[PDB]
């Protein structure tokens, strides 16, 4: 064993600083050569040579060395790792019966034991006037001798012959007899129920195989009743049945305004029932109508409803940015009810409901305590390199919570002194540490490199100016003047209206009286877009007007973010007249729930809906708002007043049209409708990504190969896309080998950056997809249970900050 | 191997070591029990040619409502309600966690010790118990 080289090549890196670079060099990557995968390493050339000179010595030592030999060297290479990470291989449930009780010498209380097979321990501590008495513990060992449990899959497509695998277990030493039967329902077409006697061996198991073929779509009910020698036990299972194809969600928003305060009148709207072209049959088009009181009324119903929803539930987790979007909508509600002094809404004690909001502002402050490095710097992924983009976004968010939750003083102080002292050039311009790309800017590379540096410093000044009132030292203001000078001396002329607006907003937190400053704001007003005469709507665009002369609808995430930056620089200059068509456009492009398109145009566009919502006073919003179908009767209505304006978003079942009726009244409320169709094909959409996905049989096991390549937009650099998310939906009964996805994100030669298998999806985030060659993901799968009539699944990539730059492919 | 009684057996070990004397161990209890069974409480002795009623309780320790067919099996030395070609079956439901007294009218004919066998099985289920017990018939 340990032939000759394994003992010498590991002892050389036994006490090295780059021993971990050698460790993940010797990992098996079959489809990438040694230099091909070494190119994506970015930790300096010292880590590359420790990688490559441990990579070449294992591909040679895998030709004529044994299988038994190399898997002993996999254990000898274990000491090149950092020490064993704290992990537990068990999941203990949330402990029930956690309460205190006043017992007058005898008390009885009843409860249901939870559906788990574990031996509980109930202990009692009695605090009274005599002292403390720890009672003798009792056990609650719920323990069945023969029991089944079924492996009900989470999501079954309609029209598949699902084999429901389950296993009976027999803890008893004597083998015994049993029979399992299944409660047939009207939906389930299964191939009075006969009992056929099978037999488990002693201290063993026995497989149980049924077969269903569901027809109806919804949450069904199947009861598995094992009747062994020790009685009959019914195990109640819920089988969710799901349609086939992609799920498209389209939106629509209307602002109700019976009095026409800030524009033209608006007293009526219809909702056209447009059935699309490539629809699946037999599945209803579902709609949900939501009617909310204030401008922030859609935002309040996110935070005050205990359903536990986020603004961007469609976008995946795993970033540090996704952990800052769990403290933002709690904050912009708390910035409203405290500065505007609106603590007279709640029927509960408002000092108590203030504590539960300050609860979540304190929980969310802990969520990026883990993404902070040792030098108080913030890294995007877990354990990744530090970023000047995230720290400026971590100081923007935390520098705002300080007025309502007391921060740690020194935490911001070493963090602001990391940006100014390490990553700011002589001419104010900042730079980036890692290869993280938050956004993709247009133009060719020498024109873009100036434009990328302008966005990167203008996103930094917002991080400084929101945190300047916490740690106001003399160096971070010494840096701010050349930071403000660089945002003067280079942003005109701007090659993109997106970078022009964030340059104008970042300067709109300091000296607002420069001859160059209002030169920007006049030039920012020059490239605005207007609807109607007088303008009922205003918005902006990513393109300059001279290179692109089009004014479209169904705007993108660059349209809603650039609109909100021009808004907040004109709410800091306090221009009411110019921004009244902007608020009407922004609060109608908002989806249902509070969420906008992406993350970066929700943090910037709820502040615009809160810095303008602190201009509207108590408007007596009390209407008898009624909605109906045209060729049908009304569902219902209710007295919608200031007492209850957070009402429940109603469901629309009948397939007629919709008309929302405000007659007379007073107020300014909003109407939002989400439609949820299921589709068959997607070729009529715009694929901005070359996609191909194959299923191939490797020989070392069925493997799945999926590649992706960014189609560049016109007048862009051909370097590659920004932060993108690969979302392979797995087919039914197929499970992904997670150890093959761990090997793509854990090395120093990582392809992706984070993975998560969530509800049968395979979601992979990534810094960049190139445009020259494809970027392929290779993980093995295995048929977990047999499924006939296998409906094809989908494969979507999309940029994380522009989720409409996408492409979709069906596969099976 | 356990015997066929649904009771609680009590085992009793008593040792003898030549230098440690006698040690009587504590009673250890084995608890034989099934869920659907037949209890056949029988008299010690019944008179020949005199008609007696023998009840047979059926316990159902199952949370389901069950459906059971109970058959008094034929015996040649009896004059029971079961004929030679046809047994005396009777079907009825039992509630969950309850009993049902099933009375069997039997007049013995020959003296000695004869079997009274009763078989019962649940409809469309697994549980099924049969009991054969001997009956002491004496003359006078
Ligand atoms: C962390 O370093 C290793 C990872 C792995 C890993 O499983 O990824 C590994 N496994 C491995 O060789 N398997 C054998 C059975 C194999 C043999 C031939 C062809 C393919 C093979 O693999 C599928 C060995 C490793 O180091 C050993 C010494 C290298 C050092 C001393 C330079």
């Amino acid at each position: 064993t340990l032939q000759k080289k394994i003992e010498e090549i590991a002892a050389k890196y036994k006490h090295s600083v780059v021993k971990k670079c050698c460790y993940d060099g010797a990992c098996v990557n079959n489809d990438e050569t040694c230099e091909q995968r070494a190119a994506r390493i970015s930790l300096g050339p010292r880590c590359i040579k420790a990688f490559t000179e441990c990579c070449v010595v294992a591909s040679q030592l895998r030709a004529n060395i044994s299988h038994k030999d190399m898997q002993l060297g996999r254990l000898h290479m274990k000491t090149l790792l950092p020490v064993s990470k704290p992990e537990i291989r068990s999941y203990f449930p949330e402990s029930w019966l956690w309460e205190v009780h006043l017992v007058p010498r005898r008390k009885q209380l009843q409860f249901a034991l939870p559906d788990s097979l574990t031996t509980w321990e109930i202990q009692g501590v009695g605090i009274s006037n005599t002292g403390i008495c720890v009672a003798d513990t009792v056990k609650a060992k719920v323990f069945k001798d023969v029991f089944l449990e079924m492996n009900i899959p989470y999501s079954v497509v309609r029209g598949e012959q699902i084999q429901l695998k389950g296993t009976v277990y027999n803890y008893r030493t004597s083998g015994m007899q049993f029979c399992v039967k299944m409660s047939a329902v009207e939906g389930i077409c299964t191939s009075s129920s006969k009992c056929v006697r099978q037999k488990v061996e002693g201290s063993s198991s026995h497989l149980v195989t049924f077969t269903v073929l569901p027809l109806e779509i919804g949450l069904h009910n199947i009861n598995f009743s094992l009747e062994t020698w020790f009685g009959k036990e019914i195990l109640v299972k819920t089988l969710r049945v799901v349609p086939e194809g992609v799920k498209r969600e389209s939106y629509s928003g209307v602002t109700l305004d019976p009095r026409g305060i800030y524009g033209t009148i608006s007293r009526r709207k219809e909702f056209p029932y447009r059935i699309p072209l490539d629809l699946v049959p037999k599945t209803e088009i579902k709609r949900i109508l939501s009617v909310k009181g204030l401008l922030v009324g859609e935002i309040l119903s996110a935070v005050l409803s205990q359903e536990g929803i986020n603004i961007l539930t469609h976008l995946p987790k795993g970033s540090a940015e996704a952990e800052l979007m769990s403290v933002v909508p709690v904050f912009y509600v708390f910035h409203y009810l405290e500065t505007g002094n609106h603590w007279n809404i709640f029927h509960s004690d408002p000092l108590i409901e203030k504590q539960k909001l300050k609860k979540k502002l304190k929980e969310g402050m802990l969520s990026i305590m883990s993404y902070r490095n040792a030098d108080y710097s913030y890294s995007v992924w877990k354990g990744g390199s530090a970023s000047t983009w995230l720290t400026a976004f971590a100081l923007r968010v935390l520098g705002q919570v300080n007025k309502y939750v007391e921060q740690n003083q020194n935490s911001i102080c070493n963090s602001l002194l990391w940006l100014v002292e390490n990553y700011q050039l002589d001419n104010g311009s900042f730079k980036e540490n890692s290869q993280y790309q938050p956004i993709k800017l247009q133009g060719t590379l020498p024109v873009e490199a100036r434009e990328n540096s302008l966005y990167l410093t203008a996103f930094t000044v917002i991080g400084i100016r929101k945190a300047f009132d916490i740690c106001p030292l003399v160096k971070i203001d010494t840096a701010l003047i050349k930071a403000d000078n660089f945002l003067l001396e280079n942003t005109l002329p701007a090659q993109s209206t997106f970078t022009l607006a964030i340059s104008a907003y970042a300067l709109s937190l300091g000296d607002k009286t420069h001859p160059q400053f209002r030169s920007i704001v006049s030039a920012l007003k020059r490239e605005a877009l207007v609807k109607g005469n007088p303008p009922i709507y205003r918005f902006w665009k990513d393109n300059l007007q001279h290179k692109d002369s089009s004014v479209p609808n169904t705007g993108t995430a660059r349209m809603v973010e650039t609109t909100a930056y021009a808004l907040l620089t004109s709410l800091n200059l306090k221009d009411i007249n110019y921004v009244n068509p902007v608020i009407k456009w922004l609060s109608e492009e908002q989806r249902y729930g509070g969420g906008f398109y992406s993350t970066q145009d929700t943090i910037n566009a709820i502040e615009g809906l809160t810095e303008y919502s602190l201009l509207v006073k108590q408007l007596r919003l009390s209407m008898d708002i009624d909605v109906s179908y045209k060729h049908k009767g009304a569902l219902h209505n209710y007295k919608m007043t200031d007492k209850n304006f957070l009402g429940r978003p109603v469901e629309v079942l009948l397939n007629d049209d919709l008309i929302v009726s405000t007659g007379f009244g007073s107020g300014l409320a909003t109407v939002h409708v989400t439609t949820v169709v299921h589709k068959t094909s997607t070729s009529e959409e715009v694929c901005s990504f070359y996609l191909k996905i194959d299923t191939q049989d490797i020989e070392a096991y069925k493997r799945i190969v999926a590649c992706a390549s960014y189609k560049p937009s016109r007048e862009e650099s051909s370097s590659g896309s920004s932060h993108a998310v690969m979302d392979i939906s797995l087919p039914t009964g197929i499970s992904a080998n997670e150890e093959d996805l761990k090997a793509l994100v854990e090395g120093v030669d990582q392809l992706f950056t984070d993975y998560q298998i969530k509800d049968g999806h395979v979601i992979l985030q990534l810094n960049s997809i190139p445009s020259s060659d494809f970027l392929c993901v290779r993980f093995r799968i295995f048929e977990l249970f047999e499924v006939g009539f296998l409906s094809p699944a989908t494969f979507t990539v999309y940029e994380y900050h522009r989720p409409d730059k996408q492409c979709t492919m069906f596969y099976s | 191997y356990l015997r066929d009684s649904i009771t609680t057996w009590v085992v009793l070990a008593v040792s003898f070591t030549p230098t440690k004397g006698i040690c009587v161990a504590e009673p250890y209890e084995i608890r034989v029990m099934k869920v659907f069974f037949i209890d056949l409480q029988m008299p010690y002795s019944v008179v020949k040619n005199e008609q007696v009623e023998i009840r047979a309780i059926l316990h159902n320790y199952v949370n389901e409502d069950i459906y059971v067919r109970v058959e008094l099996l034929y015996n040649p030395a009896f004059c029971s309600a079961s004929t030679k070609g046809q047994r005396y079956r009777q079907q009825f439901p039992i509630k969950a966690l309850s009993s049902r007294a099933v009375p069997f009218v039997i007049v013995p004919l020959e003296q000695g010790l004869h079997d009274v066998e009763i078989k019962a099985s649940v409809q469309e289920a697994l549980w099924s118990d049969g009991v054969r017990k001997k009956l002491k018939v004496v003359p006078e």
